[PDB]
RNA sequence: GUGAAAUUCUUGGACCGGCGCAAGACGGACCAGAGCGAAAGCAUUUGCCAAGAAUGUUUUCAUUAAUCAAGAACGAAAGUCGGAGGUUCGAAGACGAUCAGAUACCGUCGUAGUUCCGACCAUAAACGAUGCCGACCGGCGAUGCGGCGGCGUUAUUCCCAUGACCCGCCGGGCAGCUUCCGGGAAACCAAAGUCUUUGGGUUCCGGGGGGAGUAUGGUUGCAAAGCUGAAACUUAAAGGAAUUGACGG
């Protein structure tokens, strides 16, 4: 991939791991 | 050039030389007798002078500051002092 | 590896130079990187001068001209064939192509 | 020693009213019960009494301000366009 | 020019027009066409002049920052 | 105009219309186009400067002078650039001498004397002191204000 | 360089290698000390002092021709400045920049030259508390330098 | 220039020539007739500042309209005090021309 | 309007031409390998307010300095919050085309935004992919500012001053050309030189490629996110500069 849409894709997957986290 | 004679520098390259480049520092400045017309006294004038010199028995300007040096007012003679 | 030592610009000592649009694509191009071409053309056409001058109503009617700054960019630059690529060597000089008087 | 981190004056609202609105509110009261240096006779003593009046405690001059500041930026724009204006309008 | 000529106009001043605005200022294709068949047609030509609407400055122009992609 | 330039041009509003003869007054004059844009050069300055003036008989005016630095003869620089301060000066000389020029007459005696340009004239000629310029014209003047329209002052101008 | 701006000028002033008085000044070290003496009650700072003897009255070095310095001169007579001249100037300009900026929120770059200043102002006194010319308690506060100078 | 000025030769006023700060001592020296200057803040009360030039009228003295107020008039004598109206009994500086 | 079209607007006068009005943006050409600023950045006129480099100085103080963990100020654009404003452009969205498909490239419309004020965020290929201070080491022609000296031309005036040119010198800058100074893997660099002939002072920072700027902890933020930041495991190369060939819608 680009690196910026890696990094994008990256940001979402944190954003979505820090909601899991968060629902605990 | 690789044997410019460094000590002894003839005084066209040591005048055209900055001040403070110079073998020795010179100042490139000086002092001027000053004559108003219609008055009998020498006023002593710095070259480079940042202020308004002015007479103490007439009510006249002698010179004026500039960037560099200041302009004497038309009419008034000057001599160095002591080269 | 650095292709030019000016990096494609005029930017010497700034931080930001405004942006212009390309005159073909509308596109945002640096002022300095720009490729300026100033075109002072006569508004008719070297077949119809002599059309015009005999259809004039004045005898010594000087025809007007047509000023036009156009900017491009690169990509339009090339593609429109006012630039062209040059060698290595070649890339250096920056006279303009003769006008070809005679 | 430090009492309270961020709420500051609006720690008296608890835990209600939830934290952007008493962010908001946070320097409206501060602004409104601020003591302001009157212009007149040069005191710290020009305070809120009502909304909109603004008493100075020394020379007892009342002037009609702000809500919630001594003056508004909107009156102040004013106050310089209107003596533009005054000052084109005469010659 | 006929539709002229039969109203009784003979003479004409001319004013040549591109897009402008922010858009091309270059004239199209037919501005030549045109002056050359008015020309030949038998109408007088007087004046000349340029009238495309130069901008002191603009709007932004459409195409956003990466221009027309083609 | 018998002999005059063609590059300055003339709005001419209609005010009245008697018989069959249609009756105009003065409304702005311009620059035309490419005149324009061939004074407009590279590697020189020029200097734009505006101002609101009212004649005697109430007509307001707003007058748009241009001028371009000129290179000397012998000039090996490039380029023929004014400092800002000297732009600043050139800007308030040919503003006041445009508009002692307009306050002090008619608007007959206005638009006769910018028939020639002779206010364009006067401002290159005082400017010299400070920088040469060569391309001193007003470039645009426009009617802001018209004074209720006196038909006698409309014939006139018309006619004697 | 230049401390807080990236300059690196040269105008300095190159004092001649004669040290000598000219023999063309009339004036004495007394007649010297006393326009000094004059200057100083008509409140000129030592530079001003300086500025106005070489321009006027013709001497080229205070020090060369009495022998003595004109702060030093001053300071002997007993009608020396409280503040040093340098650090009066530094609080004056901190003071104005203060005063420009509680007007001027926006100026950002007029924040930015008076934390310059500022910091200038900290480590020159500091030297002048090293130094002993100021007292070891001396502090500028920006709430109460404005009192201070003019 | 003229408010830099007059605040530097304020300064010298201080600490070098005889002065007194404020309204009743203003009055005391003016109807005394040894105030050569009285300097008044524009925040001064209109009545106080009419009464006072009313006063140097009588009195042949100067007034100066000072360009700041009460406050700025106490920061440019280098007090910590709100000053409005002041005098000077002789400035020692030139303030006032012999 | 386009490659061609079509969505769309149009006998209700669309487009076009003329005269006006209103609004909000934007300051073309002049505009440059030009200037200023710590960077980000900065271009209509005029006024006010403070600030500043360079220059000139036979002024003053006399080492007051350089670089700097922690800390602090500013910090494009996008984004967030509150209030105004909203012309144009235009993420999202809708439609028409293109296509095998076309959530796109092209076209029409269009929300947030783009504008101003106040408060956040602190990130960019934030670039010279190149720390700062200091010294030395080639030539040349220019350019910007300041100063100095000179044949002359020009502006008025009666002459010098003072401007505009011309010829030089000096200092501080933006750079450029050239060179077997020298360096470098080379491209190239008068600095990326004065380095095995290795030491001027000082700050930050890299240790094969991935995993990974990830997990976790801490901390900052309204949020988006920012700062700090692993390991298991995997891999024999990944990369840089140049040469020849092949290929290029
Ligand atoms: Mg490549
Ligand atoms: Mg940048
Ligand atoms: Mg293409
Ligand atoms: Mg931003
Ligand atoms: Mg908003
Ligand atoms: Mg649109
Ligand atoms: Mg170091
Ligand atoms: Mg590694
Ligand atoms: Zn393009
Ligand atoms: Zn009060």
């Amino acid at each position: 991939m680009r690196a910026k849409w890696r990094k994008k894709r990256m940001r979402r997957l944190k954003r979505k791991r820090r909601k899991m986290r968060q629902r605990s | 050039p690789l044997a410019k004679d460094l000590l002894h520098p003839s005084p066209e390259e040591e005048k055209r030389k900055h001040k403070k480049k110079r073998l020795v520092q010179s100042p490139n400045s000086y002092f001027m007798d000053v004559k108003c017309p219609g008055c009998y006294k020498i006023t002593t004038v710095f070259s480079h002078a940042q202020t308004v010199v002015l007479c103490v028995g007439c009510s006249t300007v002698l010179c004026q500051p500039t960037g560099g040096k200041a302009r004497l007012t038309e009419g008034c003679s000057f001599r160095r002092k002591q080269h | 590896t650095k292709k030019r030592r000016n990096n494609g610009r005029a930017k010497k000592g700034r931080g930001h130079v405004q942006p212009i649009r390309c005159t073909n694509c509308a596109r945002c191009v640096p002022k300095d990187k720009a490729i300026k071409k100033f075109v002072i053309r006569n508004i008719v056409e070297a077949a119809a001068v002599r059309d015009i001058s005999e259809a004039s109503v004045f005898d010594a009617y000087v025809l007007p001209k047509l000023y036009v700054k156009l900017h491009y960019c690169v990509s339009c630059a090339i593609h429109s064939k006012v630039v062209r690529n040059r060698s290595r060597e070649a890339r250096k000089d920056r006279t303009p192509p003769p006008r070809f008087r005679p | 020693a430090k009492r309270t981190k961020k709420v500051g004056i609006v720690g008296k609202y608890g835990t209600r009213y939830g934290a952007s609105l008493r962010k908001m509110v946070k320097k409206i009261e501060i602004s409104q019960h601020a003591k302001y240096t009157c212009s007149f006779c040069g005191k710290t003593k020009m305070k809120r009494r009502a909304v909109g009046i603004w008493h100075c405690g020394s020379c007892m001059k009342t002037v009609a301000g702000g809500a919630w500041t001594y003056n508004t930026t909107s009156a102040v724009t004013v106050k310089s366009a209107i003596r533009r204006l005054k000052e084109l309008k005469d010659q | 020019a006929q539709r002229c000529k039969e109203l009784g106009i003979t003479a004409l001043h001319i004013k040549l027009r591109a897009t402008g605005g922010n858009r091309t200022k270059t004239p199209g294709p037919g501005a030549q066409s045109a002056l050359r068949a008015l020309a030949r047609s038998g109408m007088k030509i007087g004046r000349i002049e340029d009238v495309t609407p130069i901008p002191s400055d603009s709007t932004r122009r459409k195409g956003g920052r990466r221009g027309r992609r083609l | 105009q018998n002999d005059e330039v063609a590059f300055r041009k003339f709005k001419l509003i209609t005010e009245d219309v008697q018989g069959k003869n249609c009756l105009t007054n003065f409304h702005g004059m311009d620059l035309t186009r490419d005149k324009m844009c061939s004074m407009v050069k590279k590697w020189q300055t020029m200097i734009e400067a505006h101002v609101d003036v009212k004649t005697t008989d109430g007509y307001l005016l707003r007058l748009f002078c241009v001028g371009f630095t000129k290179k000397r003869n012998n000039q090996i620089r490039k380029t023929s650039y004014a400092q800002h301060q000297q732009v600043r000066q050139i800007r308030k000389k040919m503003m006041e001498i445009m508009t002692r020029e307009v306050q002090t007459n008619d608007l007959k005696e206005v638009v006769n004397k910018l028939i020639p340009d002779s206010i364009g004239k006067d401002i290159e000629k005082a400017c010299q002191s400070i920088y040469p310029l060569h391309d001193v014209f007003v470039r645009k003047v426009k009617m802001l204000k018209k004074p209720k329209f006196e038909l006698g002052k409309l014939m006139e101008l018309h006619g004697e | 360089g230049r401390m807080h701006a990236p300059g690196k000028g040269l105008s300095q002033s190159a004092l001649p290698y004669r040290r000598s008085v000219p023999t063309w000044l009339k004036l004495t070290s007394d007649d010297v000390k006393e326009q000094i003496y004059k200057l100083a009650k008509k409140g000129l700072t030592p530079s001003q002092i300086g500025v106005i003897l070489r321009d006027s009255h013709g001497v080229a070095q205070v020090r060369f021709v009495t022998g003595n310095k004109i702060l030093r001169i001053l300071k002997s007579k007993g009608l020396a400045p409280d503040l040093p001249e340098d650090l009066y100037h530094l609080i004056k300009k901190a003071v104005a920049v203060r005063k420009h900026l509680e007007r001027n929120r926006k100026d950002k770059d007029a924040k930015f030259r008076l934390i310059l200043i500022e910091s200038r102002i900290h480590r020159l006194a500091r030297y002048y508390k090293t130094k002993r010319v100021l007292p070891p308690n001396w502090k500028y506060e920006s709430s109460t330098a404005s009192a201070l100078v003019a | 220039k003229s408010l830099e000025s007059i605040n530097s030769r304020l300064q010298l006023v201080m600490k070098s020539g005889k002065y007194v700060l404020g309204y009743k001592q203003t009055l005391k020296m003016i109807r005394q007739g040894k105030a050569k200057l009285v300097i008044l803040a524009n925040n001064c009360p209109a009545l106080r500042k009419s009464e006072i030039e009313y006063y140097a009228m009588l009195a042949k003295t100067g007034v100066h309209h000072y360009s700041g107020n009460n406050i700025e008039l106490g920061t440019a004598c280098g007090k910590y005090y709100r000053v409005c109206t002041l005098a000077i009994i002789d400035p020692g500086d030139s303030d006032i021309i012999r």
